[PDB]
């Protein structure tokens, strides 16, 4: 359709292998510095220079991940360097119930949050994702003495401790289990 | 005849310098427009005419539902 | 580069944005505002090189949220549903025109 | 909406989405496949299955 900007397009999958569409969000989304601190890509400063008319090629967020040269014009094959890119390290969000309060943590320099009013997210980075999942905790336990996320983060909290998070074995109905 | 509108519209020149050549519109500043535009008073179009910019009047509906025809 | 402008030239883009007039409120803008700062202090050294015009409810400002004040140039539209501020095409249009500003981030 | 579990020609009927509506409530099992096991994890607990009697030639 000549898409120009930052888009999602969201899929179901199933262990067959099989996968389908579902839609696709021609905007920005909430939780998107999840990806941001992994590909080390400022999504709405893309969204920006895609309106400028930038080439994939000469994005800078881009130029690191396809390990190029940073100031070279030279035009990449996409699909040449597919291999280019591992991803570096893990995030997770967890939506916790002014208007919009960022709540930093000092007890990592990786991790850090917001609750808004009404609801909000947390973001947590790691090298990997037993680092990853470590800082959260962490940080939620501290999380649960911060005012904006103490009932609503109490039962979310335990959830994440389940052995299915842990194993990364989740579905669209887990979560309705838990509590 | 909505007396709202009439009290705060502003004339579109074809030539200010002689009026006898004609009005182009009636229209409303934008803070004039912005108060009946939250109301759906009439059907106008945002332009800039003549270095200016006005609101061209497109409809007159008058507010009061059952004084028209 | 000295301004968005210079950037374009440079990473061949073909439009130029210097001013965004932001169709939104919330978080979005506060890491947007942030993250494309950061990105354009990350790339000029300068949080202010793109300068942001926008739109004003009555209902969002009395809570203080803080993605308002960071904002350059401020028009009042009428609060609500979106049919009566964000989405006024012809208040931003009114906004757009008047300034004249050259893009819409929503 | 139903699947059938047939034990050695026996008909139960239970129906899924995964989860799966049973006698008791909703529960969640997860499935690791082997060659010759059956590797069941319902939670943060694991049990493990040995597949083995009667030699069965796989061709004819």
């Amino acid at each position: 359709v000549g898409y120009v900007s930052a888009g999602t397009v969201e899929y179901l999958y199933s262990q067959d292998g099989s996968f389908y569409f579902l839609e696709l969000n021609p905007r920005l989304q909430v939780e998107h510095p999840c990806t941001e601190m992994v590909a080390d890509v400022n999504l709405p400063a893309a969204q920006l220079q895609i309106a400028m008319g930038i080439p994939l090629y000469r994005i800078k967020d881009i130029r690191m991940m396809y390990g190029v040269s940073p100031w070279g014009d030279s035009p990449i094959d996409f699909e040449d360097s597919a291999h280019v890119p591992c991803p570096r390290g893990h995030v997770i969000a967890a939506r916790i119930t002014g208007t919009v309060q960022e709540l930093n943590f000092r007890s990592n320099k990786n991790v850090w949050g917001y609750f808004s009013v009404q609801f909000g997210h947390c973001f947590s980075w790691g090298e990997n994702r037993e680092e990853a999942i470590s800082n959260m905790v962490v940080a939620l336990k501290e999380l649960s003495i911060r005012g904006d996320f103490r009932t609503t983060v109490e039962y979310l909290i335990k959830l994440l401790e389940t052995e299915s998070f842990q194993m990364n074995r989740i579905d669209t109905g887990w979560l309705d289990r838990l509590i | 005849l909505a007396e709202e509108i009439r009290h705060m519209f502003h004339v579109a020149w074809v030539d200010p310098e002689d009026p006898y050549k004609g009005y182009r519109y009636l229209y409303l500043t934008p803070q004039d427009y912005k108060r009946v535009s939250a109301l759906n008073s009439v059907h106008c179009e945002h332009v800039e005419d003549e270095g200016e910019s006005r609101y061209k009047i497109t409809d007159i509906i008058g507010k009061e539902e059952g004084i028209g025809p | 580069v000295a301004s968005p402008a210079e950037f374009v030239t440079r990473f061949g883009g073909n439009k130029v944005i210097e001013k965004v007039l932001i169709a939104n409120n919330g978080i979005a803008a506060v890491k947007c505002m942030r993250s494309i700062r950061r990105w354009s202090y990350e790339m000029f050294r300068n949080e202010r090189a793109i300068r942001f015009v926008v739109m004003v409810t009555p209902e969002d400002l009395k809570a203080n949220a803080e993605y308002i004040k960071m904002a350059d140039h401020y028009v009042p539209v009428p609060g609500g549903p979106n049919n009566n501020n964000y989405a006024n095409v012809e208040l931003i249009l009114d906004i757009a025109k008047r300034i004249p500003v050259q893009a819409v981030w929503a | 909406n139903s699947y059938v579990v047939i034990m050695n020609g026996s008909c139960v009927e239970v129906d899924v989405h995964l989860l799966l509506s049973y006698d008791g409530s909703s529960y969640t099992t997860y499935m690791k496949e082997e060659v010759d096991r059956y590797r069941i994890t319902i939670g943060n607990k694991t049990c493990v299955f040995e597949k083995e009697s009667v030699m069965r030639s796989p061709s004819a």
